[PDB]
């Protein structure tokens, strides 16, 4: 397929599902018709994108945590308890890394030793090889709405399952399932893949069935700079509603910085908004999720509530609509369903401890979202001038050129030139900026506040800064300051 | 030290890749020759490198949870490519969930490694192992 | 004595010096002329005067436990581990509650059972028991500044020994030590006896010898508004200071809404520091302390890390000097030391991973900030006008006539009228004023926030909402909302 | 449900009230007769009131952690004042920290109280109980 941004049409559509449906034996499980009405039998209660309208009505913060084993009973065990002893308000189903590489052989070899040593040896829940009747019993055993976690390039088929499935909401996008997950998938492959993900969920809101789909803001989870994030989601929400995507969550990973941090969500919600009407599309809902630090944690405890409980309390002040649950184990393993329910029990204690605080507007919140804003829109202006006005196009483009380039980013169409390091209240700033187009103002705003670090610790701004901030909340602390 | 070369990646379907930055950015500044072979690293690779490059050790980093599936083997396969007695380290969060460490160290000891890291290990002290088996402090 | 608001004499205070050290076979223990040498051999890394003025160059907050058992090695390994394993960075002793009605017969006897029992069966460190011989050892065994924090009506002989014991920071004031601790002392008497332990640190001072002394900003913990809690606080520190008292830490104890309790502690801090000038008393230096939420803690341990670490960020927020740490035992007993640990490292986690960041200001801020200093100055206005010029004889006759009223104090010289609420955004407001003076506005806009809580609830205004905010930190949420 | 009187109080150097006039309260909504000696109350002052209002039954709290002490003795004082078989509950934060309540509970029940409460009991638990041990649930 060529790709561009333009809907796909009806008989292009169901070509594309004909092949992909074949794909592993369970693509025989998934009948449109028959999950349309499976799909409408679903109630309120746990319709994903249904209750993040009431989320947004009633100014919760809804929060969700990150969960999956490789065995059905195990997984479904594992949700009822984070449902009933976590308070869960919304369920994962966290996909493993097999299924994320579309390795279902590796899957099906997981599953068996998995059974074998009566414990998961997958770090998630194998989807795909579980199929639509598999989902379903998750589905039919939980009292929340389910949503597909999880950093798959090519998730067509997942998509197909886990919708039939009745899970309600599919997490990703062309580049945050691609560039923090891959090292060897174009992204003209990734974009063209997720239109199809994307054009499933407008088939599905054109029958009346209610799909929710949240591009991953936190990309690498390693000191992303917010425009650079936001550019990213912003985009994959444009291209999700030009497939026909009518209710998405776009999201943000913490920086550390409260008003960074908030500013970077309300620009994030007020430009994805602005974007989506000044391009036509008048009829999307739009919500937020706030990912807890995802970074590296702390290995002891306590401090991984603080770290936890601290990132609530932006969230719920950020006004976020959801926020995505860290653990005291993260710096260890996959949380047990006691460690998991700790960190959600934590986190939604912080939020009620908070009911309807909102951060106020100050001078200083009003300068970081003018700098994110400019900073954003030259990203995305650069985008749809490489273009041509065609965004998807401009991705490729902007990929090939530096324009967009993601910290860290395993994948080798990543420039990989631009480098981000803080400043000296713990703003994430960009110190090298590669290709990112920039102007001087702008650039230059971004080198103030970093010589204010500089002088402040005594050394110039570097890569071992980087390093240091890359270590910090590891060691104790959000800036990486000298020994 | 005197020069060594050494095989690093990230094995499996595993795109962990911040670690493995700074595990190049250290052992090179000890300096050894790493040969990085990146993320999402199947064994093939791990020794197609060590030969190519006539390593004296394999660093398999593996933080996604499913290390030991993936690491099963590779000592077996690396005899068969002719790399007996070479160095075979393994570390990051090589097991799904916190574990007894005694039990998951012996597992993977078992399987054919030589060390066998936790989960936080400074590369200062894989660093150090290194020295001391290759006698080189 | 009579009671006045001047500086006691040389001579006035040497005789009742004479009269306090017969209290206890202990007193003979203090001798002044060796405790000021002994002193100021302390280093300047355990005065705790001296560590404030750094916290405060360094706009950093510091974290100090609550911690205390009656047999003194185990006290000072307690301690140590918290020093420790919990990264203290100033430590307490806290003094059993036989101490603190001076029942030196009660302490023996549970110093007694505690040795026989293996365990302590007193709530706290049995301070002039031990003597100064003790509470030297104590001091030598750690290596951070050592401040009695406790509860005491008349507390003379316990300053003695302590601050011969070389612990340099006393808590307490004639107000905040009697209402909420006792039911039968006359405020006449517990302000003449403080009058005592303010004119000690004032001799001190006039030895060049710098103690610090903290008024006990929470005084019952439970919903006390903003502003008679600071009126309580700007007094005490009027009124150490008419004795020679330097170093002052005001307190406030969490009430939960962001904006309120960091309104609440720049007012504490600004009016404090205006009325100390404003009576001429212009080389005291002042410092804060935020007290995390006082009222009762939900028994789960992982929500009680979600109200630590909240309570955490609102003081970190808010540039406290200083934060009193809560631990996840709260709700259940006096912590064990890795209890304690454990919130201590949450909460110094938090406070590094905010390091340097202060809520900007705003509008809203603003708007609650005055309404807190006019409240404040209402209260204060009528105590001077009582007493004629005298805040002591005012302070008396406040309490006399209900202008100052201490919610849910078992004081029977606290009038008991003034009724506390919290309103729809959980700021505490007042619900029946009593005899507290505010004028028909300050009444009205209190009025007016709690009509907004009615409407949304559908139901009165009324004490069920003061029993339902009572209860509701420990069942979840800030507010209590029905149902 | 009928009429009855109790003498409520927090016992020893103990100045928590709040528990106290919520506990007032509770069982005055219930329909007793609560005889609130308040905070800083000694044993004889339980006693003094119990006899002059002919109560019911004693309900000593004990929150700041000293109630071990405190409580002992109690049952005896009554019995030599012709108390005897008056009943006596014990509640609030009795011991100092968290201990397992199965030894506590014991602990005071060999002191003579005939009901013990553990840390967060609600005021509705202690009135069915002495509802059902008045016979008048
Ligand atoms: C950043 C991060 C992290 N990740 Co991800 C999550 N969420 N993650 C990500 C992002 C990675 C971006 C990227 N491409 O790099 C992101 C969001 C994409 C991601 C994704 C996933 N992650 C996943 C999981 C399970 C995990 N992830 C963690 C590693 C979870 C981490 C949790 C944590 N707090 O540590 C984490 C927060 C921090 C990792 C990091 O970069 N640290 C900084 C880095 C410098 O240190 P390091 O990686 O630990 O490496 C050092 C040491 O381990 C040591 N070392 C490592 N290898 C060796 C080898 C040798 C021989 C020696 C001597 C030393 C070492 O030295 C290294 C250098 O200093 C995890 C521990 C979190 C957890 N507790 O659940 C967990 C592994 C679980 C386990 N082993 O039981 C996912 C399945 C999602 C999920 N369920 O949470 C998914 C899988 C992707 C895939 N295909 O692999
Ligand atoms: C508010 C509070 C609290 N306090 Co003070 C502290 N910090 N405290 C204070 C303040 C009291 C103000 C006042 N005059 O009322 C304040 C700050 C002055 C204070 C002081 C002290 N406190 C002290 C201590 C140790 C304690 N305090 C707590 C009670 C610690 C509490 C910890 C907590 N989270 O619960 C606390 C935070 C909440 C208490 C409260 O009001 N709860 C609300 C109230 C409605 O419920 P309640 O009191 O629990 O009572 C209910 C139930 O227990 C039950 N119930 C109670 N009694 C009975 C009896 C019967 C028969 C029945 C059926 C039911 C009951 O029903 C009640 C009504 O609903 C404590 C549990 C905290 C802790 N975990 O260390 C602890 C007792 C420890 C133990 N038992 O092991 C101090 C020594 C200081 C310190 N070391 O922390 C000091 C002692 C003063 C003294 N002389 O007694």
């Amino acid at each position: 397929m060529e790709l561009k941004n333009k809907k796909w049409t009806d008989e292009e559509f169901h070509k594309q599902r004909e092949e992909v449906l074949q794909q592993w034996p369970t693509g025989k499980e998934v009948d449109l018709q028959e999950a349309v009405d499976y799909l409408k039998k679903i109630p309120a209660e746990k319709n994903f994108a249904e209750k993040l309208v009431l989320a947004k009505k009633k100014g919760i913060t809804m929060a969700q945590p990150r969960a999956g084993v490789a065995l059905l009973d195990e997984h479904i065990e594992l949700l009822r308890y984070l449902q009933d002893e976590g308070g869960a308000d919304f369920l994962p189903s966290t996909i493993d890394a097999y299924t994320r590489q579309n390795r279902y052989d590796e899957c099906e070899n997981g599953i068996k030793e998995s059974e074998k040593a009566g414990r998961s040896l997958l770090n998630g829940f194998p989807g795909v090889n579980f199929g639509v009747k598999g989902c379903r019993k998750v589905l039919e055993a939980v009292n929340l709405p389910l949503q597909a976690r999880h950093g798959t390039p090519d998730s067509r088929l997942l998509a197909e399952i886990i919708h039939a499935g009745g899970w309600t909401s599919n997490e990703g996008g062309g580049i945050s399932y691609n560039v923090p997950y891959a090292k060897n998938v174009t992204i003209e492959k990734s974009l063209l893949d997720w239109q199809y993900c994307d054009r499933l969920v407008g088939f599905y809101e054109e029958q009346g069935v209610h799909i929710n789909r949240e591009p991953f803001g936190p990309l690498t989870g390693t000191l992303v700079p917010p425009s650079m994030s936001n550019a990213v989601g912003i985009t994959e929400a444009l291209l999700a509603a030009e497939q026909g995507v009518k209710n998405i969550t776009v999201g943000y990973g913490e920086c550390g910085n409260m008003i960074q941090d908030i500013a970077a969500l309300r620009c994030l919600e007020e430009q994805t908004n602005e974007y989506l009407k000044a391009y036509g599309y008048n009829d999307v809902f739009v919500t937020t999720v706030f990912h807890q630090w995802m970074g590296g944690f702390p290995q002891d405890e306590s401090k991984a509530f603080g770290v936890i409980v601290t990132a609530t309390t932006i969230a719920a002040l950020a006004g976020a609509t959801k926020v995505i649950v860290k653990t005291p184990h993260e710096a260890i393993g996959i949380p047990t369903k006691e460690a998991n329910a700790a960190g959600i029990k934590a986190t939604k204690m912080a939020l009620n401890m908070l009911e309807g605080q909102r951060m106020p507007m100050s001078k200083e919140l009003e300068t970081e979202m003018a700098v994110i804003k400019a900073e954003t829109k030259c990203i995305l202006d650069k985008m749809f001038e490489l273009g041509k006005g065609d965004l998807a196009i401009g991705t490729v483009k902007a990929f090939e050129t530096g324009v967009m380039d993601i910290p860290f980013g395993p994948s080798k169409y990543n420039a990989g030139k631009m480098m981000p390091v803080r400043d000296n209240l713990g703003c994430v700033r960009y110190l090298e900026f590669g290709n990112v187009p920039f102007t001087e103002e702008i650039k230059n705003y971004n080198r103030e506040r970093l010589q204010e670090r500089a002088k402040f610790e005594g050394r110039d701004v570097s890569f071992q800064m980087v390093i240091d901030d890359i270590f910090a909340v590891g060691k104790g602390r959000l800036i990486g300051r000298p020994e | 030290m005197e020069k060594k070369t050494i095989v690093l990646g990230v094995i499996g379907s595993d795109c962990h890749a911040v670690g493995n930055k700074i595990l190049d950015h250290a052992f090179t500044n000890a300096g050894f020759n790493v040969v990085n072979i990146g993320v999402l690293s199947p064994q093939e690779l791990f020794i197609k490198a060590a030969i190519e490059t006539k390593a004296d050790a394999i660093l398999v980093s593996s933080l996604y949870g499913q290390g030991e599936i993936d690491c099963k083997g590779l000592r077996q396969k690396c005899d068969e490519a002719g790399l007996e007695g070479i160095l075979l380290y393994v570390g990051g969060n090589i097991v799904v969930g916190k574990q007894h460490w005694p039990d998951v160290e012996k597992r993977f000891k078992d399987m054919g490694y030589d060390r066998v890291y936790a989960p936080g290990t400074p590369p200062e002290v894989g660093i150090a192992d290194l020295k001391k088996d290759l006698n080189i402090e």
